[PDB]
RNA sequence: UGGAGAGUUUGAUCCUGGCUCAGGGUGAACGCUGGCGGCGUGCCUAAGACAUGCAAGUCGUGCGGGCCGCGGGGUUUUACUCCGUGGUCAGCGGCGGACGGGUGAGUAACGCGUGGGUGACCUACCCGGAAGAGGGGGACAACCCGGGGAAACUCGGGCUAAUCCCCCAUGUGGACCCGCCCCUUGGGGUGUGUCCAAAGGGCUUUGCCCGCUUCCGGAUGGGCCCGCGUCCCAUCAGCUAGUUGGUGGGGUAAUGGCCCACCAAGGCGACGACGGGUAGCCGGUCUGAGAGGAUGGCCGGCCACAGGGGCACUGAGACACGGGCCCCACUCCUACGGGAGGCAGCAGUUAGGAAUCUUCCGCAAUGGGCGCAAGCCUGACGGAGCGACGCCGCUUGGAGGAAGAAGCCCUUCGGGGUGUAAACUCCUGAACCCGGGACGAAACCCCCGACGAGGGGACUGACGGUACCGGGGUAAUAGCGCCGGCCAACUCCGUGCCAGCAGCCGCGGUAAUACGGAGGGCGCGAGCGUUACCCGGAUUCACUGGGCGUAAAGGGCGUGUAGGCGGCCUGGGGCGUCCCAUGUGA
């Protein structure tokens, strides 16, 4: 099924991974669906994250499916708290 | 094929490796021989430009 | 790596003093108040008309050498000043003037180029507190250049900057003498520095 | 020397001699409907017609036959054996027919 | 959308079957000039009704038949066998280029 | 926002015109030499042949057995079945193995690029909506027994489990025939007839969860078709029998001459058919002022292939690298009594070659599959390893230091040069020594709240004690090309058309700035050269941007086919052409 996952970019010892949607059954660096933000998991940047909630729940509406690693973020990124 | 410099070691059955570049002078013969390789010694003595003439760096004082 | 050797010769291969030396290229002589004539045995010789090559090649040697930096780093330079629109020309010794060991040698810290990336090297600078080794640095405005702890003293620093009183800094530049601090203010027009060679002969050079 | 997921082959036989078999069924029993179809017997060939129906639609339980095939089989079957009876025959039963 | 083309008719011996011979003008993309084109098409025509010279139209549609994909649109404007001169001139003097 | 020219035809001139150089580029190679790090990149040749290892498995929340355990049911001799938990190894069933990895052979074609069509179609897992999950039978492994073999193993006889197989029922719905309605290429709907479903397993069970079943949508991934674009030779000019159209069938998810019958005789080509040759295509890449020219290697998209061919099975999807059958060739085992294998997967071996690497570490991270979840596999991947192959950063030091030693060069013997260069005196001091030491990791999971939200807690690092931090701490690799002109850099000697240099023009005949060495100089620097190839200069295929009286070039002259081109006014159309708007051009 179609996934939400990361994807390396940068360098080697460098890791800038592009968060986005595409089919499981591509390379994690391929061609992906719609891009929407990335992470820094080093922490060297003021803008190591960054996410399009009006974007993102939309693959969910549709049926997407996060890591358990992509969900880490996607939570602690506040797209999950579904409030009231 | 041509054979640069000063005295070579060259017999019927020796080794060898082409270059490319004509002679000019020599009609029919387009070709050079690197030196210092398979059975082609460089130049012996040679002091100048050993680059080409496979000469290897001689030793200054002892 | 860098150049190595005979340095005085080239102060009067060029034809000009260019103070690559501290005191020497800046006492009597570059070794030319008393011979101010080429190196080699053919230097009390008269010379032939040089050619409009060889003119902008000399004129390239002279900046490249007064730097002292290879033709390596440098070319790369021009390509990047030359990439950029306006003049190019006077963009150029801009990004001359921005490396580390070039500002430390304008403040004082050293007197030569050369001694002033042995500092840079060997870790005794500073850069808005920084450790920075690598004299390749390009230094943007407002950069604070110190000197750092461990090298806040050493009986060459107090001689330098004590040297700098009774000297003026670039009107790109100012430091604080006392405190072993300096500022890089702006990037100096062709104006805020006159010098030997004209970079219009360096670009023609450039293009072949 | 191998892997154990060479089962998969030493499966896919059964489902091969199964739905194999079970085609072999559909060919022979599609033939009756068109045979007696073809010569009046409306009665006896509008059984086997259902039947026939039957296998095909019954097939689509797994992956012998399946999409437009079952509904391309009889869409030339229960139109083929109603443009025979069409000859004479005269229909006898439309159990499979909305005629 | 469906491309949709403009020719004439200039065959009709296939049983249900239409030859048209399209054209398109276009710049050459090195040297400008305003220069002319030609593909012929085999259009399908059911009801045999247009003939030869019959300035007609055709729709891209779903394959009849190998080398067959284009159906009959409309006619615009029958009688016109004097494109159907000059088409037929260019194949009757493909027997005077023979390499023999 | 972008453009340089020079050398060589003559005694000299102008022109034409070719050859040559300076420039940038490369998966490179070769010579001489070679210290560090970082980030890239590394079989272009034999798509030749390959030992060994590894590269896809997973679920006991589908079943029965295996022994092993294991706390331990209960009693007519080595434990017992009873239990549960397991641990499981194989067997049954489920999912994946069609993704991911490699290669460029083939293909000049709807393969690719770009724009569209499908009222001619499929799409498992995922999401949403509606409805269901009623009963009744059966088989094969496992296992026991039997045969053959050296093996591969194989067959044979008889039991048994289920989410395995079968039948009936149920039909929310779906499927097809006909009529009808709307739309209108088989789209939606209607009526009537007939056909069609299911699966249980685990529980902090009596309620959830993990699944099952049919349908209508969503999403994603496709298939097929179409317009335009896609190299060299016309010294390949005519090609075709399923060939072109038809009818009707077979075939598929479905169109199609895809396949098969029969009907007709068509279909294609100078707008280059057919044929031979070369080639995987694009994003891009290199060069160029530009237009162009060249290129498709790493990375990404598509295609194709998986020892050479053919084929079908299973399946949602393959005609399937690590799946099967057959033929071929090749190779290997063998007690020869017979069987085995497919590196263009990761490394490595071998041959070929001017030439291209470790038979490394790790699943820590990311991605993938299986699973409720721990957890499991993962030569994808993250890293480390080798090669100045490339770009980049870094070092072999810095200040002072003589009217300026020695040595070696020239010299008119007065002197000039190497040369602040060294020495020498101070200064710092990369490497190394000691301690410290990571970011890369946070989730899944666990508790609270209902496993929702939220909060809290915990786990895990391959790279490796590595980057980096402190301090201690030593002056510590320099090589290569050129110095006749183009083109930057000159003298002595040796040599005497010899030995030799050479991109071009040309150098050497006893005074050679052109050979060979030396001194000195110019140019670069862990590089410097060489060879080869692409663009540039070449405006030298000239679209931008050239020529044909004598420099290469007007057909020997007409007639004329196709083709290109076309006079003054006015109207319709608005193809070309032009503006705007919008989509696409990741
Ligand atoms: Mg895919
Ligand atoms: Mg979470
Ligand atoms: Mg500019
Ligand atoms: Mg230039
Ligand atoms: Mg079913
Ligand atoms: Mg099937
Ligand atoms: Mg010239
Ligand atoms: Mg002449
Ligand atoms: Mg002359
Ligand atoms: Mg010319
Ligand atoms: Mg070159
Ligand atoms: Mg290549
Ligand atoms: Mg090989
Ligand atoms: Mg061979
Ligand atoms: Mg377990
Ligand atoms: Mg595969
Ligand atoms: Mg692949
Ligand atoms: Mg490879
Ligand atoms: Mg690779
Ligand atoms: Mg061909
Ligand atoms: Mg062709
Ligand atoms: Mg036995
Ligand atoms: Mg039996
Ligand atoms: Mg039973
Ligand atoms: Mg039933
Ligand atoms: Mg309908
Ligand atoms: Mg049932
Ligand atoms: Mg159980
Ligand atoms: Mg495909
Ligand atoms: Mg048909
Ligand atoms: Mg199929
Ligand atoms: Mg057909
Ligand atoms: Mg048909
Ligand atoms: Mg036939
Ligand atoms: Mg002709
Ligand atoms: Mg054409
Ligand atoms: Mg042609
Ligand atoms: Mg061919
Ligand atoms: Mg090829
Ligand atoms: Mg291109
Ligand atoms: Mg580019
Ligand atoms: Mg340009
Ligand atoms: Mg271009
Ligand atoms: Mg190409
Ligand atoms: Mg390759
Ligand atoms: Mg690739
Ligand atoms: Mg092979
Ligand atoms: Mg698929
Ligand atoms: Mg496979
Ligand atoms: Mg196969
Ligand atoms: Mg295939
Ligand atoms: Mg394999
Ligand atoms: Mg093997
Ligand atoms: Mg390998
Ligand atoms: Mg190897
Ligand atoms: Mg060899
Ligand atoms: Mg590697
Ligand atoms: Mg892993
Ligand atoms: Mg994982
Ligand atoms: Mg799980
Ligand atoms: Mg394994
Ligand atoms: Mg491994
Ligand atoms: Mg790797
Ligand atoms: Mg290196
Ligand atoms: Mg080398
Ligand atoms: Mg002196
Ligand atoms: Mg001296
Ligand atoms: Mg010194
Ligand atoms: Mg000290
Ligand atoms: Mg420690
Ligand atoms: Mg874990
Ligand atoms: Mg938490
Ligand atoms: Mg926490
Ligand atoms: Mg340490
Ligand atoms: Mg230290
Ligand atoms: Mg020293
Ligand atoms: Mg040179
Ligand atoms: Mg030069
Ligand atoms: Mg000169
Ligand atoms: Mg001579
Ligand atoms: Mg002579
Ligand atoms: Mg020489
Ligand atoms: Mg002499
Ligand atoms: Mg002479
Ligand atoms: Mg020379
Ligand atoms: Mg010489
Ligand atoms: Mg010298
Ligand atoms: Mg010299
Ligand atoms: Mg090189
Ligand atoms: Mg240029
Ligand atoms: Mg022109
Ligand atoms: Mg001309
Ligand atoms: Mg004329
Ligand atoms: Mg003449
Ligand atoms: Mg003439
Ligand atoms: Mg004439
Ligand atoms: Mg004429
Ligand atoms: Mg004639
Ligand atoms: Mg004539
Ligand atoms: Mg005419
Ligand atoms: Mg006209
Ligand atoms: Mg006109
Ligand atoms: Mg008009
Ligand atoms: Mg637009
Ligand atoms: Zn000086």
């Amino acid at each position: 099924m179609v996934k939400i996952r990361l994807a390396r970019f940068g360098s080697k010892h460098n890791p800038h991974y592009r968060i986005v949607v595409t089919d499981a059954r591509r390379k994690r660096d391929g061609k992906y669906i719609e891009k929407i933000g990335y992470y820094d998991p080093r922490k060297t940047t003021p803008d190591w994250l960054k996410v399009d909630v009006e974007r993102a729940r939309y693959w969910l509406s549709v049926g997407a499916q996060p890591t358990d690693t992509a969900r880490r973020l996607l939570r602690q990124a506040g797209v999950f708290r579904q409030e009231a | 094929a041509y054979i640069p410099g000063e005295g070579h070691n060259l017999q019927e059955h020796s080794v060898v490796l082409i270059r490319g570049g004509r002679v000019k002078d020599l009609p029919g013969v387009r070709y050079h021989i690197v030196r210092g390789v398979y059975d082609a010694a460089g130049v012996k003595d040679r002091k100048k430009s050993r680059s080409k003439y496979g000469t290897k760096k001689p030793k200054e004082a002892a | 790596g860098r150049y190595i050797g005979p340095v005085c010769r080239l102060c009067r291969r060029e034809g000009v003093k260019l103070y690559l030396k501290g005191e020497r290229c800046y006492s009597p002589k570059c070794a030319m108040e008393r011979r101010p004539y080429p190196p080699g045995q053919h230097g009390q010789k008269r010379a032939r008309r040089p050619s409009d090559y060889a003119v902008r090649l000399r004129e390239k040697q002279k900046l490249r050498r007064i730097y002292g930096i290879s033709e390596r780093q440098f070319r790369n330079l021009f390509e990047e000043a030359s990439k950029k629109k306006g003049v190019t020309g006077s963009v150029f010794l801009g990004l001359l003037e921005s490396r580390l060991d070039n500002v430390v040698y304008r403040l004082g810290f050293a007197v030569s180029r050369r001694q002033a990336r042995q500092l840079v090297r060997h870790g005794h600078i500073t850069v808005n507190g920084r450790r920075v080794d690598l004299p390749s640095y390009r230094v943007r405005p407002g950069d604070e250049i110190a000197v750092a702890e461990k090298s806040r003293n050493l009986e060459l620093i107090r001689q330098n900057l004590e040297a700098m009183k009774g000297r003026k800094v670039g009107p790109w530049l100012s430091l604080d003498v006392e405190g072993m601090k300096g500022k890089f203010l702006r990037l100096p027009d062709r104006e805020d520095l006159a010098l030997p060679v004209n970079e219009q002969l360096v670009i023609e050079f450039y293009s072949r | 020397r191998n892997l154990s997921a060479l089962k998969r082959h030493r499966q896919s036989l059964k489902r091969r001699l199964r739905n194999k078999a079970k085609k072999s069924a559909i060919k022979t029993l599609s033939k009756k409907a068109i045979q007696l179809a073809q010569e009046g017997k409306a009665e006896e060939a509008l059984k086997i017609m259902r039947k026939a129906e039957s296998l095909i639609d019954k097939a689509a339980k797994g992956s012998t036959l399946h999409k437009n095939a079952a509904a391309r089989r009889k869409s030339r079957l229960m139109r083929k054996v109603r443009q025979l009876l069409e000859a004479a025959g005269a229909p006898l039963i439309g159990g499979g027919l909305s005629a | 959308p469906k491309k949709v083309l403009t020719g004439v008719v200039v065959s009709d011996k296939m049983q249900k079957t239409v030859t048209v011979l399209v054209e398109r003008q276009f710049p050459h993309p090195l040297y400008g000039k305003v220069i002319k084109r030609s593909k012929k098409y085999l259009a399908h025509d059911p009801e045999e009704k247009y003939k030869l010279g019959d300035v007609v139209e055709i729709i891209e549609s779903r394959p009849i038949s190998k080398r067959k994909r284009f159906r009959v649109l409309r006619l615009v404007e029958s009688g016109r066998m004097d494109l159907v001169e000059k088409y037929l001139i260019r194949r009757q003097n493909y027997e005077s280029l023979s390499k023999r």
